[PDB]
C-alpha cells in the first residue's frame, strides 16, 4: 500500500501570509510521466473540493493563489497570500496504484492574534438531577491559540474521570476556537459536595481562568 | 610472442543459474553401487499423471449428498492456485512454473452403500458467462453425465482453451474471474444416496505441461 | 483498451496501451 | 506509365523509361532483423524495473522503426550497470519472486553485465498497439539499477505502422553536420 | 448539472446490512467510472470501491472486499453499494464520486452524503436540559445561556435558538459518545435585559426518532 | 475485372462476390485488395486442444451504415468503426454462445455519387488501430486499402485474414480489424454532380471459427 504523511497537521497563519503543506509518499506515486497525487480541501460539511490534480495543475477556477508541486514521494501545497476563506483540512491523495490512499490531512486555522477566553459554568439542571444524573457543564469560549487546559475541582480535590470536552473548528468571522467541558457525576456524589471549579489555563494568562459556583448558592 | 586475447567486460559475471561446471580438487572416488533402486523417478510430472491427488472442499476431500434433487454439489475456479487445488499435488508442483498448457484430469469416487445410487453432471464453464448453478443451464457446456454402479471411479479431462498457447499457474491481483472459467459438479437425481461421498483427485492429463521456472515464495 | 493517460495498475489500466503497459 | 490509380496495385516505375539505367543496392542496412540489433537505452526508475521494449525512445531508431511495426516476435540481450546482485525473473512470475537469489541472478563484475534471455511471453508473438500485463520479457531486480540497456535478437516484423522524421519549418530541415575542423 | 445525490443511510445493528444508491443527473453517466469514498467521525477519508465504465471491473481495497459490493444502473442511472456484515468501524458518512472523464484527475465532483451509524444501539431520543446560569453569574452586558442535549442515537440533532432569531453568538459544539449514545451543548450570550424579560428557547430536532423539543430557558 | 459490347459511355470491369447465400454484383470495379496474406494461419492451434469448429452460415454478407459525404468535409475528415461491432443474425449468434472465436473480413465499401463529382476517398482497414496522429493520416497507405473516386469507381473492395497476439479472441474485450474511411480530395459537386454522397459497407465474415461453448439461458 502507498502511505502518504502530510506535515504539519495543523498550522495557524497569518491572512496575507504563506501557508505550505508537504505530503510524502512511502513509494513512488509515478506511473509513466505522470504524478498520480491529488490536493482537496475541506470546508466543514462540504464534500471535499478538488483543487489541485496532478501534482501541479490546478481545476476548474479555484484562484491561482494555490499552486502545487513535487515529484515522486515529495509534494507541497502552497497557497500565498492566505485570505480567511481558506480555513480548512487540506488532504493530498492519490491514484497510482490500488488501493487509493489519503493523506492525513492538515487543519488550517488563524492565527489572530491571540485572545483569552470567556468561562461560563452551569450547574445541572433541576431535572437532570430528578432524573438521577448532574452535568456541571463549563463553556471556555471564543479563544486562539487553541491549545488551552481545563481542569475539573470539587471541593478543591481535582477530578480526572468523567469530564467530556468538545471543540469547536476555527470560526469563520473571527478566528477564534471555543469549547465545552462537562463533569458527568450521579446525583447521589454530586449532592455529597458543594464547590465546583472549571480551572482553565491558556497562554494569554499568569493565572488560571477560574470560574466556579457552590451549591449553598443556589 | 603468445596469442592474444579480449577479456570482454559484462562477461563473467558468477550467475546463480549458469549452464557451466566449477572446476574440480578432490577426484578418483568411486561411488557405492545403486543399481536398480526401487522408485526412481526422471521427472516430476510422471508422478503427476500416475498418481492423483485430493481437491479440498472445507477440509474434505470429499463432497456429500446434500439431498435428492438437482443441487449443485461444487463448482471452483480453474487455476492451479485455486482453493480446492491447494492440497493438490499439481499445484504444489505448479507453485514452481510461470505458465503451463495441458489437460487436467478429475477423478470422481462414489463411496456409497450398495443401496445407494446417484447421478451426477461435470462440465467445464468456459469464460464469458457466469458459472450455472443448476445442470439446464450448464447442459450448454461441455459436459458429461453418469450414473454409479459396479465402477466406483470416473475420470474427466480438463481442456486446455484459451486465447493464447500458455497460462499463467499464479494468479494476478487484478483478476477478479478466474481466466480459465470454472468447473461445476452437479447432481442430478439419487435415492438412498444422500449423506454419502464422492471424494475426488486430479492428476495431470497426457498433453500437461509445465514450463518456466520460479523461484517465488519465503526464502 | 481504449486510448489514455493512465496506468496499468490502476483502476482505469483497462484503458491502457497509451499506458496500461501498451499491450496487456 | 498511366495506371489505374485507385487499384491500391503497387506500381514502381525505373529511369528506363525515359532512357536511363536503373543500378544495384545493398540495402543491408535497411534490414530489419539488422538495424533493431543494437543496444538502446531504457529509463530505468526504481532499483526493480519490468523488461518491456516498448520503453525505448519513440524517436530512437531501434524505438521509432519497433513502433513501424504492430507485430513483433524477438529474444533479449541485456545490458545492465548495476550494484550488488541483479536478478531476473520471466514473464508472469509473481513480483515476490525478485528477492529470491535461486531465480537467474548474477553477482557484480562491474562496469555492466551483459545476459541472453529468451523471450518468454506466453502468446505466438507481442504487439506495439492493442484495440482492447502479459507482453513483458520479465523483470529484473539489484540493490542498485545506474542504468539499463537492451538489444532484440532475431526480430521479426509484421504490418508496417507509420513513421514520422520532423516537420520542417522552413522548406526544408538545414542543420549542424559533422564536419573537419576549420583550419 | 452534474448531480450525484446519495440515499439509502440509516442507524444499523452489527452484523446487518443496508444498500446504498448514487442517483445520478447532469451527464452520460453510463459512459463513466464511479467510486464511494467514506468519511470517517475522526474525519479520516477511505476510498471504498470504483466500479467500470458503465460495465464492469470492479475494484476494492482489503478492508471491505468480501463484505461491499459496488453496482451500478445504467439503465436508470443509479450506483449502489450494497454492503453486508457492518463492523462498527463501517460508521461513517458515504460519498457518491465521479470518478473519471478525460484521464486520471483527481475525484471532481462529490455527491452530497448519507451518514451509515452502525450501532446496537438503535434509535435514541435526546433529554435536553437548559442550562442557565446559577444565581451569581448575571452580570456585565453579554450572558450567556445554554442547552444540553444528552444521550440521544444516531447522529444528527439541529440545535437552533429562537426557531431562527438567535443566530447570532450561538456555538454549538461537537457531538461526542458518552457511552455509544451521544452528548451535544449548544450555548447563544445575549445582552442581560433581553433576558429574562425576553424567552430564549431551545429548538432540538432529531430527525431519527421524530423528535423536535422546546425548552424554555427560565432561572436562577 | 473487365466486360463486353465494345467500349461505351457507361461502365464495365463487372465483378459479383458471393458469401453463403448472399451475393453483390457492381459494374464499376477496380479489382479486391488483399490483406497481409492470401491464407490464414493455422485454425486449428493447441490453444483449442482441438474443440474449435467452422460455421459456414455465418460466412454471409451484412450491410452497416457509414456516413454522408459532403463537400464540407475536406481533408483527413475521417470516420472509422472497430468490427464486428454490433452484430446481428447467425453471426451475432456465435458472440453469445462461445467464449472463444476467429475471423477474417470480406469488405466491400460503396460510395454511390454520380461520375460529375470529383473529390476522393480512401478506405483501409487497420490492426490494432488505437487513434491517428494527423499528420499519420498521410502514410494510411501502409494498410490494406483502396480509392473511391468518382471518375473511375463506385465500390472499393478489400479482403482481409484475422490478425491478433493470438490464434483466438474474445471479441467481447478485443477485435483487432478497424474499418476506417477518410476523405483525401474533398467532394467537388460542379453542375451535375451529385449533391451529397450516402457511404455504405457490405461485409462478410470469413472462415468463421468457434471454440468454448457457454452455458445458457435462453
Amino acid at each position: 500500500d502507498i502511505v502518504l504523511t502530510q506535515s504539519p497537521a495543523s498550522l495557524a497563519v497569518s491572512l496575507g501570509q504563506r501557508a505550505t503543506i508537504s505530503c510524502r509518499a512511502s513509494e513512488s506515486v509515478d506511473s509513466s510521466g505522470h504524478s498520480f497525487m491529488h490536493w482537496y480541501q475541506q470546508k466543514p460539511g462540504q464534500p471535499p473540493k478538488l483543487l489541485i490534480y496532478r501534482a501541479s495543475n490546478l481545476e476548474s477556477g479555484i484562484p491561482d493563489r494555490f499552486s502545487g508541486s513535487g515529484s515522486r514521494t515529495d509534494f507541497t501545497l502552497t497557497i500565498d497570500p492566505v485570505e480567511a476563506d481558506d480555513v480548512a483540512t487540506y488532504y493530498c491523495q492519490q491514484s497510482n496504484e490500488v488501493p487509493l490512499t489519503f493523506g492525513a490531512g492538515t487543519k488550517l486555522d488563524l492565527k489572530r492574534a491571540d485572545a483569552a477566553p470567556t468561562v461560563s459554568i452551569f450547574p445541572p439542571s433541576s431535572e437532570q438531577l430528578t432524573s438521577g444524573g448532574a452535568s456541571v457543564v463549563c463553556f471556555l469560549n471564543n479563544f486562539y491559540p487553541k491549545d488551552i487546559n481545563v481542569k475539573w475541582k470539587i471541593d478543591g480535590s481535582e477530578r480526572q474521570n468523567g469530564v467530556l470536552n468538545s471543540w469547536t473548528d476555527q470560526d469563520s468571522k473571527d478566528s477564534t476556537y471555543s469549547m465545552s467541558s462537562t463533569l458527568t457525576l450521579t446525583k447521589d456524589e454530586y449532592e455529597r459536595h458543594n464547590s465546583y471549579t472549571c480551572e482553565a489555563t491558556h497562554k494569554t494568562s499568569t493565572s488560571p481562568i477560574v470560574k466556579s459556583f457552590n451549591r449553598n448558592e443556589c | 610472442g603468445i596469442f592474444p586475447v579480449a577479456c570482454s567486460d559484462g562477461y563473467g559475471n558468477m550467475v546463480t543459474t549458469d549452464p557451466k561446471t566449477a572446476d574440480p580438487a578432490y577426484g578418483k572416488v568411486y561411488n557405492p553401487p545403486r543399481t536398480a533402486l526401487p522408485g526412481r523417478f526422471t521427472n516430476y510430472l510422471d508422478v503427476a499423471e500416475a498418481c492423483p491427488t485430493f481437491l479440498m472442499f472445507e477440509n474434505v476431500p470429499y463432497v456429500s449428498t446434500r439431498t435428492d434433487g438437482q443441487r449443485l454439489l461444487a463448482k471452483f475456479d480453474v487455476s492451479l492456485a485455486a482453493k480446492h487445488m491447494s492440497n493438490t499435488y499439481l499445484a504444489g508442483l505448479a507453485q514452481y512454473y510461470t505458465q503451463y498448457t495441458g489437460t487436467i484430469n478429475l477423478h470422481f469416487m462414489f463411496t456409497g452403500p450398495t443401496d445407494a445410487k446417484a447421478r451426477y453432471m461435470v462440465a467445464y464453464v468456459p469464460p464469458g458467462m457466469d458459472a450455472p448453478d443448476n445442470p439446464e443451464e450448464a447442459a450448454h457446456c461441455i459436459h458429461a453425465e453418469w450414473d454409479t454402479g459396479l465402477n466406483s471411479k470416473f475420470t474427466f479431462s480438463i481442456p486446455y482453451i484459451s486465447a493464447a498457447d500458455y497460462t499463467y499457474t499464479a494468479s494476478h491481483e487484478a483478476e477478479t474471474t478466474c481466466v480459465q472459467g470454472w468447473v461445476c459438479v452437479y447432481q442430478i437425481t439419487h435415492g438412498k444416496a444422500d449423506a454419502d461421498a464422492l471424494v475426488v483427485s486430479a492428476s495431470a492429463g497426457k498433453d500437461f505441461e509445465l514450463r518456466l521456472p520460479v523461484d517465488a515464495r519465503q526464502q | 483498451t481504449t486510448a489514455y493517460t493512465a496506468s496499468a495498475r490502476g483502476d482505469l489500466a483497462h484503458l491502457t496501451t497509451t499506458a496500461a503497459r501498451t499491450l496487456p | 506509365t498511366t495506371t489505374t490509380g485507385e487499384s491500391a496495385d503497387p506500381v514502381t516505375t525505373t529511369v528506363e523509361n525515359y532512357g536511363g539505367e536503373t543500378q544495384v543496392q545493398r540495402r543491408h542496412h535497411t534490414d530489419v532483423a539488422f538495424v533493431l540489433d543494437r543496444f538502446v537505452k531504457v529509463t530505468v526508475s526504481d532499483n526493480q524495473h519490468t523488461l518491456d521494449v516498448m520503453q525505448a525512445h519513440k524517436d530512437n531508431i531501434v524505438g521509432a522503426l519497433l513502433r513501424a511495426a504492430t507485430y513483433y516476435f524477438s529474444d533479449l540481450e541485456i545490458a545492465v550497470t548495476h550494484t550488488g546482485k541483479l536478478t531476473w525473473v520471466p514473464n508472469g512470475a509473481p513480483v515476490s519472486a525478485l528477492n529470491n537469489t535461486t531465480n537467474p541472478t548474477a553477482y557484480h563484475k562491474g562496469p555492466v553485465t551483459r545476459l541472453a534471455l529468451p523471450y518468454t511471453a506466453p502468446h505466438r508473438v507481442l504487439a506495439t498497439a492493442y484495440t482492447g500485463t502479459s507482453f513483458n520479457f520479465g523483470a529484473v531486480k539489484a540493490e542498485t539499477i545506474t542504468e539499463l540497456l537492451v538489444r532484440m535478437k532475431r526480430a521479426e516484423l509484421y504490418c508496417p505502422r507509420p513513421i514520422l522524421p520532423i516537420q520542417p519549418t522552413g522548406d526544408r530541415h538545414k542543420q549542424p553536420l559533422v564536419a573537419p575542423a576549420k583550419q | 448539472e452534474v448531480m450525484l445525490v446519495e440515499s439509502g443511510g440509516g442507524l444499523v445493528k452489527p452484523g446487518g446490512s443496508l444498500k446504498l444508491s448514487c442517483t445520478a443527473s447532469g451527464f452520460i453517466f453510463n459512459r463513466c467510472a464511479m467510486s464511494w469514498v467514506r468519511q470517517t467521525p475522526e474525519k479520516r477519508l477511505e476510498w471504498v470501491a470504483t466500479i467500470s465504465s458503465g460495465g464492469t471491473y470492479t475494484y476494492y481495497p482489503d478492508s471491505v472486499k468480501g463484505r461491499f459490493t459496488i453496482s451500478r444502473d445504467n439503465a436508470k442511472n443509479t450506483l449502489y453499494l450494497q454492503m453486508s456484515s457492518l463492523r462498527s468501524a463501517d460508521t461513517a458518512m458515504y460519498y457518491c464520486v465521479r470518478r473519471e472523464d478525460g484521464g486520471d484527475e483527481g475525484f471532481a465532483y462529490w455527491g452530497q452524503g448519507t451518514v451509515v451509524t452502525v450501532s446496537a444501539a438503535k434509535t435514541t431520543p435526546p433529554s435536553v436540559y437548559p442550562l442557565a446560569p446559577g444565581s451569581a453569574a448575571a452580570a456585565a452586558s453579554m450572558v450567556t445561556l445554554g442547552c444540553l442535549v444528552k444521550g440521544y442515537f444516531p447522529e444528527p440533532v439541529t440545535v437552533t435558538w429562537n426557531s431562527g432569531s438567535l443566530s447570532s453568538g450561538v456555538h454549538t459544539f461537537p457531538a461526542v459518545l458518552q457511552s455509544d449514545l451521544y452528548t451535544l451543548s449548544s450555548s447563544v450570550t445575549v445582552p442581560s435585559s433581553t433576558w429574562p424579560s425576553e424567552t430564549v428557547t431551545c429548538n432540538v430536532a432529531h430527525p431519527a426518532s421524530s423528535t423536535k423539543v422546546d425548552k424554555k430557558i427560565v432561572p436562577r | 475485372d473487365k466486360k463486353t459490347e465494345e467500349t461505351t459511355l457507361l461502365e464495365d470491369r463487372i465483378l459479383t462476390t458471393r458469401n453463403g447465400h448472399t451475393t453483390s454484383t457492381t459494374q464499376s470495379s477496380v479489382g479486391v485488395t488483399f490483406g497481409y496474406a492470401t491464407a490464414e494461419d493455422s485454425t486449428s492451434g493447441p490453444n483449442t486442444s482441438a474443440l474449435e469448429t467452422r460455421v459456414h452460415q455465418a460466412e454471409r454478407f451484412f450491410k452497416m451504415a457509414l456516413f454522408d459525404w459532403v463537400p464540407s468535409q475536406n481533408f483527413g475528415h475521417m470516420h472509422k468503426v472497430v468490427l464486428p461491432h454490433e452484430p446481428k443474425g447467425v453471426y451475432g449468434g456465435l458472440v453469445k454462445s462461445y467464449a472463444y472465436m476467429r475471423n477474417g473480413w470480406d469488405v466491400e465499401v460503396t460510395a454511390v455519387g454520380n461520375q460529375f463529382n470529383g473529390g476522393c476517398l480512401l478506405v483501409a482497414l487497420v490492426p490494432e488501430m488505437g487513434d491517428i496522429s494527423d499528420r499519420e493520416k498521410y502514410q494510411l497507405t501502409l494498410y490494406p486499402h483502396q480509392f473511391i473516386n468518382p471518375r473511375t469507381n463506385m465500390t472499393a473492395h478489400i479482403t482481409v485474414p484475422y490478425v491478433g497476439v493470438n490464434r483466438y479472441d474474445q471479441y467481447k474485450q478485443h477485435r483487432p480489424w478497424t474499418l476506417v474511411v477518410m476523405v483525401v480530395a474533398p467532394l467537388t459537386t460542379n453542375t451535375a454532380g451529385a449533391q451529397q454522397i450516402k457511404v455504405y459497407a457490405n461485409i462478410a465474415p470469413t472462415n468463421v471459427h468457434v471454440a468454448g461453448e457457454l452455458p445458457s439461458k435462453e
